[PDB]
């Protein structure tokens, strides 16, 4: 009884977790194909995405 | 470089350097070598870094 | 045995001035005999005693349709080359700006889809002709039909990037 | 040492005489079974955009300018077996009856006969660039026939419990390529019923899920503790 | 978004995200100005929680193993 | 058990010679040093041929039936191999340095450029038995005056077009009757003619030279006698042509220069299709696919291998190996990939099946000395000579942690916790052990007490006690955790290099400089037993040294040892060309493997050919480097007393043969050895070697299929287990129905349990029957999963191979179907309107 109710609760929460993953990446992807930009050339495309990426700076040791 | 190679690389290392590294976010597919396969499809930035 | 290809009176003067580079592959590479009727505004291709008449007909029919000289010579050679014609038909709203959507500013969308799909396209008022291989014509036509039927520019440009890569890829 | 000899007795089950056992294609029709092929084909299909973006050189190569435009088509006479060197065989839709591709013609004929076995055989046959280029061009505009024919072809496919990781990635490639038009004309009757019966067969796939959940959990418990 | 960064207060965030997603128009939600710097912030946190809860379901099968031992007991 | 065979050679995708493709160009054949590797690029796998040339190989060709290969080394010892059976057919010594060998397009002849003679032999059959002399000579033509650099057959196997160092090129008909069609020679080049090709129709002839001119020759009139109609020039000024090839069907000329730059042209019009660079080293090999879509380039200095499709401008693979410079290896916690720490300063993660490198990591500015996995394949630690230990996430590919000391020392070995809180590292100049926390970054402790350089470190995997061992002839056991700070020093007879630790943490095996492997009980610090190994070590004689291999003290000891995962065996290697494995209960040599027979490496031969020893020095210490055709290898930039620095040009001696690290596979019955030639992978396979387990006269394959046809499934399964025949076990295993998997799996006897588990592992990695294999795994784990838990180390490599199947194919499939379920629920449950 514990096994059935516990696994039902856990699959019930990861159902909406997976729903929200696919829905939110659909929302982001349809915004992207609505108005991201126009590059057909792969080199200019990859340089555009490298200039528009998220940067974070880290303190390394040499 | 040639002093280390001449010394047969028993040397004493460089002292210290707290440098500064910028990493952009990208798929770790793209951070790999050119081969048919892959090893991990994560993104190089953590959720707490995004 | 002969063929007649009617030259319309908007592609007549380029045919006459580039005629001297049109008839030599028609009369010595292809061994046809060729006449240009100035009365009916037509091109007649007859066979001498000494399956290439359809090749010459497609050569001058490509030039008639609106493709340039080197493009028509590319159709005359290069056995794996085809050319598909269609009107829009899918007026201010629909006819007067779907063709502006195929063109874009300075024809850059047409140039992009030409380079991406490795075809080349001549866009009339509403008459689209596409010269390419079979799969290339398929993809250029699917993208042209897409942006007359309504698709985002991001969607059609991402599909153009992808189709360029996957058409040049082995496996 | 160079061939294999039969261990069949002289005097004065051919696989068991030649010490082999060619593993049979699927053991039972109620058993899931992957493709007979490389395991990496699923991953190549699912991420072939980012893999090729990795594989590009770091700067553009130096070409010429007086290069012929139809260079891919201007070969001579070891023959190319790609989707680009495909000829049509033998009155205006996206693909006429003289300019139908093999995939679209077989998809239409399977929609007539309600048996997409030849379609799925062609899908399991050709290469990942060809698979992406066939799924990405599927007439998603006015009546939505080719999408729904592909969807109930995948339904007939994964009813048969074979090649099912490939049928799963073909559905993922469909939802990725033009799942936005399926979301657009959601509540359309034909496409909603095709997705309905696809989910009707696909909802019996959690057998694999709780089977690998049991094996992972109990294997971890037995190994560590 | 900033409730989803916990692993505790994340279920409330997921239910609210789910009802927004299933009660609003998706084209509207995309074209609202500012709704990509939020959903890109909270896709990877939902993926982190999916991995964690899926591993909880994975290690929930010791109950099933203990039950098959308890049935082998006779 | 002990019946290992040479499986694979990871690392070193290219050394020297020509790349070849298959006919259906799916595999590419790459000359690694004296082996040949074959990489199947579609079915993602790879193998290396077992046979071995005695010098570095220089030419490769296999006929377009795919049925036999011929490989020639750098003094003409050809070897003809059956390509499908993988067994060598003939050894044929051509007497001098052969530049090229080619089969005909119709397969029936091959020709080769031995010196300045073009000699055509005719190919023996693969169906015929081996004869004493299978090759029958067709002809040998001599018209060139200097050495021939290239061959090219025509499309019909009718003419052959050869290019020489002598500034001409010649055309020869195969048979005598067409001698008048092919008697011309093609002059006009200022330098070595590097290539000479036909067009598709065999009317034009293109001849490419070293200085950079390609000549188009046509049979025209100025009678008709092979004029030159157009000379095209590359105009690469400092660089010059190193390799040429031509695909005649697509009219594609591919040319690689000595500057890394390669250009590819559409030839009779000479239009540059593309121009791009491999690197800075010269392009030693260009090869082209049969359809002309793939180009494989090889550079020989860095050992790198591209195959590149020029239509879609993209690399199919861009790989690079490490010759002679590989300090450590570590298997992944499932035996799927090997991490290599190499002396040029980098980490490389090589897949084992597909023989290629997935990720590389260059953040150490000096030679990386040790790699070690932790947190079950999530994190990986490495220590180098630049003073740093540092940690690597193998998910996000980031060096997230860097540990230094306070004393500016260089680290030579490391050891991590099982519960990876603490990393630990030891140097060869500091006598301390440095103990860092991994969660914070700080230096947690410096353990002191050795009076000699700490040669080796290892944490016990179960009770987490640290064992260090050092050159003061002492192994030492540190209880670090929990209020002890306890030290137990065990003395030993000589100075220790390579400690190793049992999988249960009970015992520790140390290798000493005497030549022995001693095995100690940790808790009661007394010696359990030792192996005396210095008399089953193959120590070869170097060329430079003046003392015999018998009396040498260079390599009669093992610098790296490793336990098997059942704890019962030790594999061991050192600075010698033998790796030896033993079983530690009986302390007896199971098997000794000769890691190289290359005479181009140094310590291979025990006895050196006395012909090569002259009145002043040996003839192999004479440097013939100024007899070279160009300056970049006439150059000597080898600073004098350098041993184990970097950059093989800077050491002046032959590369000695040595194994620097040995490890057993955690999942499948194999070991990897980091030699100088690459990562040698030795593995058993159960397809061969009939080794039964208590069969009787009534136990027979016939009896097993009668019991299977009579459907006593458990009796058929145990008969196949007593046969121990892989095909029979597979046949019975697939013939048992789903209805009674758990009855059979509950009634399997306990002695046949590791056999069925390791069978299910090595079957289910590549088999398609995913639900069948998971049903069997579920039935076995449910029915007998208490015996496994109380006999952990028996099923320690059979259970790691099973969860190499669940998380690596089955969980990927389950991830895909889960994402499809959730995208369906979103795409039909929500609102798409406008």
């Amino acid at each position: 009884r514990v096994k059935t109710e516990l696994r039902s609760a856990l699959k019930s929460t990861e159902d909406d977790l997976g729903f929200n993953v696919q829905g939110l990446k659909f929302v982001k992807q349809q915004w992207n194909l609505r108005h991201n930009y126009e590059f057909v050339d792969e080199y200019d495309q990859q340089e555009k995405e490298s200039n528009s990426a998220r940067k974070r700076v880290f303190g390394t040791v040499i | 470089y040639k002093l280390d190679v001449l010394s047969s690389v028993h040397f004493v290392p460089k002292p210290a350097s707290t440098s500064l590294e910028i990493r952009v976010e990208t798929p770790t597919i793209s951070m790999e070598d050119a081969q048919p396969l892959y090893m991990s499809n994560a993104s190089s930035l953590a959720p707490q870094e995004i | 045995e002969s063929r007649k290809i009617m030259v319309p009176p908007h592609r007549m003067t380029p045919l006459r001035n580039s005629w001297t580079k049109i008839y030599p592959p028609l009369v010595e590479h292809l061994k046809l005999q060729v006449r240009m009727n100035l009365k009916t505004k037509s091109v007649e291709l007859r066979t001498n005693p000494k399956g290439a008449l359809q090749k010459g007909a497609d050569f001058i029919k490509a030039f008639t349709l609106g493709f340039d000289l080197d493009d028509s010579i590319a159709l005359l050679r290069l056995d794996d080359l085809y050319i598909e014609t269609f009107e829009v038909k899918d007026t201010g709203d629909h006819l007067s700006r779907a063709i502006g959507r195929i063109a874009g500013k300075d024809g850059k969308t047409k140039f992009a889809i030409e380079n991406a799909t490795r075809t080349r396209i001549v866009l009339a008022d509403s008459k689209i002709h596409i010269l390419g291989g079979f799969t290339h014509i398929r993809m250029a036509r699917e993208s042209v039909v897409s942006l007359i039927l309504g698709s985002p520019p991001g969607k059609v440009y991402g599909n153009l990037r992808t189709v360029a890569s996957r058409l040049k890829e082995r496996y | 040492q160079f061939k294999t000899v039969s261990t069949r007795t002289i005097d004065e089950l051919n696989d068991i005489d030649f010490n082999t056992y060619t593993s049979l294609e699927q053991i039972d029709k109620e058993l899931l079974t992957l493709s007979i092929g490389p395991r990496s084909k699923m991953n190549t299909l699912l991420h072939l955009d980012v893999i090729r973006k990795r594989s590009k050189p770091k700067e553009a190569p130096k070409k010429s300018e007086k290069l012929p435009f139809f260079l891919q088509l201007s070969g001579e006479k070891s023959v190319r077996e790609g989707i680009a060197h495909e000829t049509p065989e033998e009155f205006k839709v996206t693909g006429r009856l003289g300019f139908e591709s093999h995939f679209t013609k077989q998809l239409r004929e399977g929609s007539q006969s309600k048996d997409y076995s030849s379609l799925l055989a062609t899908l399991i046959n050709f290469s990942p660039a060809a698979v992406d280029l066939e799924i990405r061009s599927l007439n998603s505009f006015e009546p939505f026939d080719e999408i729904v024919w592909f969807i109930d072809a995948l339904t007939q496919g994964l009813k048969s419990n074979k090649n099912f990781e490939l049928y799963e990635t073909f559905m993922s490639l469909l939802f990725k390529a033009h799942g936005d038009v399926i979301h657009a004309n959601n509540k359309n009757q034909d496409i909603a019923s095709a997705l309905q019966n696809w989910e009707d067969v696909h909802k019996k796939e959690d057998r694999l899920d709780d089977l690998v959940k049991f094996c992972m959990g109990v294997a971890a418990f037995v190994t560590t503790a | 978004r900033d409730w989803n960064t916990n692993a505790k207060t994340h279920t409330i965030a997921q239910r609210t995200i789910r009802c927004i997603l299933m009660h609003h128009n998706i084209a509207k939600l995309s074209e609202i100005p500012g709704m990509v710097k939020i959903v890109d912030a909270i896709i990877p946190y939902t993926q982190r929680h999916f991995t964690r809860v899926d591993n909880l379901v994975e290690q929930s099968y010791i109950l099933d193993y203990a039950l098959v031992e308890m049935d082998k007991l006779f | 058990k002990s019946d290992f065979k040479f499986s694979n050679l990871l690392g070193t995708v290219y050394r020297q010679g020509n790349i070849t493709f298959s006919d259906d160009g799916k595999q590419l054949l790459s000359p690694v040093g004296n082996r040949v590797s074959v990489f199947d690029l579609i079915n993602n796998k790879s193998f290396t041929f077992e046979y071995e040339h005695r010098k570095n190989i220089a030419a490769i060709d296999l006929n377009k039936q795919g049925t036999l290969l011929i490989s020639i080394d750098e003094d003409g010892r050809a070897i003809l191999v059956n390509f499908k059976a993988r067994n060598v057919l003939h050894h044929f010594n051509f007497k001098e340095k052969c530049s090229a060998v080619k089969f005909s397009p119709d397969g029936r002849l091959f020709a080769l450029a031995s010196g300045r003679f073009l000699q055509i032999w005719k190919t023996p059959d693969v169906n015929k038995d081996r004869q004493f002399a299978p090759f029958v000579r067709h002809r040998v033509h001599a018209g060139h005056f200097q050495d021939i650099t290239s061959l090219t057959w025509s499309q019909d196997s009718r003419f052959i077009l050869t290019t020489s160092k002598d500034l001409s090129a010649k055309i020869w008909s195969v048979d005598s009757e067409e001698k008048n069609l092919a008697a011309t020679t093609f002059n006009g080049h200022r330098d070595y003619v590097m290539g000479a090709f036909f067009s598709h129709d065999q009317e034009k002839i293109y001849t490419v030279s070293k200085d950079g001119a390609v000549f188009v020759w046509e049979f025209t009139k100025r009678k008709y006698s092979w004029r030159i109609t157009k000379k095209h020039f590359f105009y690469a000024n400092q660089a010059k042509v190193k390799c040429v090839t031509f695909h005649p069907a697509t009219r594609l000329l591919a040319v690689g220069f000595t500057s890394g730059e390669f250009r590819l042209y559409d030839l009779p019009d000479f239009t540059l299709i593309q121009q791009l660079s491999m690197g800075q080293n010269p392009v030693n090999t260009v090869s082209v696919n049969q359809t002309g879509e793939w180009l494989a380039f090889g550079s020989s200095k860095l050992g790198q291998l591209l195959v590149y499709e020029w239509q879609s401008e993209s690399y199919i693979l861009k790989q690079q190996g490490h010759f002679d410079s590989t300090n450590s290896l570590a298997y992944s916690p499932d035996g799927s990939r090997v991490v290599t720490a190499s002396e040029d300063g980098k980490i490389k993660v090589w897949d084992i099946t597909s023989g290629f490198c997935l990720a590389t990591f260059e953040e150490h500015t000096s030679s990386v000395t040790a790699v070690q996995f932790a947190k079950r394949g999530q994190v990986m630690f490495s220590s180098s000579l630049d003073g740093t230990v540092r940690a690597w996430d193998l998910i996000r590919y980031r060096n997230f942690r860097t540990f230094t000391g306070t004393e500016r020392i260089q680290f030579n070995c490391l050891a991590v916790d099982p519960s990876g809180e603490v990393v630990c590292a030891g140097s060869l100049d500091n006598f301390d052990i440095h103990v860092w926390s991994v969660q914070t970054g700080q230096l947690l402790d410096a353990l002191s007490g050795h009076e000699g350089p700490v040669s080796c470190l290892s944490f016990s995997q179960e009770n987490s006690v640290l064992a260090s061992a050092s050159w003061d002839k002492t192994i030492r056991i540190w209880s670090i955790f929990g209020r002890s700070q306890q030290v137990e020093p065990i003395e030993v007879y000589s100075d220790v290099l390579a400690l190793s630790m049992r999988p249960d943490g009970k015992e520790v095996a140390v290798s000493t400089l005497k030549g022995q492997i001693s095995i100690f009980n940790i808790e009661d610090a007394k010696q359990v037993g030792n192996i005396d190994c210095r008399k089953d070590i193959i120590s070869g004689r170097f060329n430079q040294d003046r003392f015999t291999a018998k009396n040498s003290e260079r390599s009669k000891f093992f610098t790296t040892i490793h336990y098997s995962f059942d704890g019962m065996a030790i594999v061991a290697g050192g600075n010698n060309n033998s790796i030896c494995l033993y079983d530690v209960p009986n302390e007896v040599l199971l098997k000794r493997f000769i890691v190289s027979r290359n005479m181009a490496l140094n310590g291979t031969l025990e006895f050196l050919n006395s012909k090569k020893m002259t009145e002043a020095g040996s003839l192999d210490l004479i440097d013939d480097a100024g007899e070279n055709s160009d300056l970049e290898d006439r150059i000597d930039n080898s600073l004098p007393g350098s041993q184990r620095g970097g950059d093989l040009s800077t050491r002046k001696m032959r590369p000695e043969v040595r194994v620097t690290s040995v490890q057993f596979s955690p999942t499948a019955n194999a070991f990897a050895a980091a030699s100088t030639e690459g990562l040698l992978i030795y593995s058993t396979n159960d397809t061969i070697l009939f080794d039964p387990f208590d069969l009787d006269v009534d136990v027979t394959p016939h009896s097993t299929v009668e019991a299977l046809r009579e459907k006593q499934f458990l009796n058929a399964l145990v008969m196949a287990f007593r046969l121990n025949e892989e095909y029979l076990i597979n046949k019975v295993y697939e013939a048992i129905p789903i209805k009674e998997i758990p009855l059979v799996a509950s009634n399997i006897p306990a002695i046949y349990l590791p056999r069925i588990l390791k069978f299910i592992g090595d079957f289910a990695i590549e088999s398609q029957h995913i639900e069948f294999n998971l049903i069997w795994i579920k039935a076995l784990l449910s029915a007998s999963g208490g015996y496994i838990n109380e006999h952990k180390y028996l099923f320690s490599t059979a259970m790691r191979s099973i969860q190499r199947f669940i998380v690596r194919v089955a969980k990927e499939v389950v991830n895909t179907t889960t994402d499809n379920k959730y995208t369906y629920r979103f795409l039909v449950s929500t609102d798409g309107s406008m």
